[PDB]
């Protein structure tokens, strides 16, 4: 085995098989970043904002969004509101049954680290806590804008998936 | 992770709590205060 390697992030196709393995990489990584489809777990105060965004005019059917709210046919999942600690092992629970290639992304800044409610008694100090989370909208009304934004940064890490590059295991 | 569902720990902060009523001054600043208690229900002086 060579001594030096090229790291993941600094690889560039040079075998013919690499070729077909990026484009395929590339067909896979597109469908999974067009058709998109989070589940509706918004609770509170971060939960109107992803109605406003579902609004006409910062639209997520353009982009493919649509809150399929059942978590087996669910792609990922929008920890949105505050996390309180009597609701948290339904967190836990709705994390559970979701197929494999899933995400979680933190909108609000209630989900991370506690937010405004960080020092309350009954609440989880954010959503780490509980599922690995991926990408984190700020903002506490986190903007449409935001949180949009997030769906890009999302789609980008989307984009690096490389789940055929893999298999040849760079 | 290993009990596969969450524990309730006792408490640990990142950053412990700061209130800052602290500083305060005894006496409350306002003051005494007039009335608007009726002239009838108050008590009569004698005389
Ligand atoms: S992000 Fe803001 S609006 Fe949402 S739960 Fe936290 S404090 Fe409330």
């Amino acid at each position: 085995m060579p001594t030096d390697f090229p790291l993941p992030s600094q690889q560039k196709p040079n075998s013919a098989v690499d070729y077909t393995l990026t484009t395929l990489d590339a067909v896979a990584n597109w469908a999974r970043q067009g058709s998109f489809w989070p589940v509706t777990f918004g609770l509170a105060c971060c939960a109107v904002e992803m109605m406003h965004v579902s609004a006409p005019r910062y639209d997520q059917d353009r982009l493919g969004i649509i809150f399929r709210a059942s978590p087996r046919q669910s792609d990922i999942m929008i920890v949105a509101g505050t996390l309180t600690n009597k609701m948290a092992p339904v967190l836990r629970q709705v994390y559970d049954q979701m197929p494999e290639p899933r995400w979680v992304i933190s909108m609000g800044s209630c989900a991370n680290g506690g937010g405004y409610y960080h020092f309350s008694y009954s609440v989880v100090r954010g959503c780490d806590r509980i599922v690995p989370v991926d990408v984190y909208v700020p903002g506490c009304p986190p903007t449409s804008e935001a949180l949009m934004y997030g769906v890009f940064q999302l789609q980008r890490k989307m984009r690096n998936t490389k789940i055929t590059r893999m298999w040849y295991r760079k | 992770e290993e009990k596969r569902r969450v524990v309730y720990e006792p408490l640990e902060l990142t950053q412990a709590f700061r209130n800052f009523s602290a500083g305060s001054t005894a006496w409350e600043p306002v003051g005494p205060g007039r009335d608007d208690r009726p002239d009838s229900f108050k008590l009569p002086t004698p005389k």
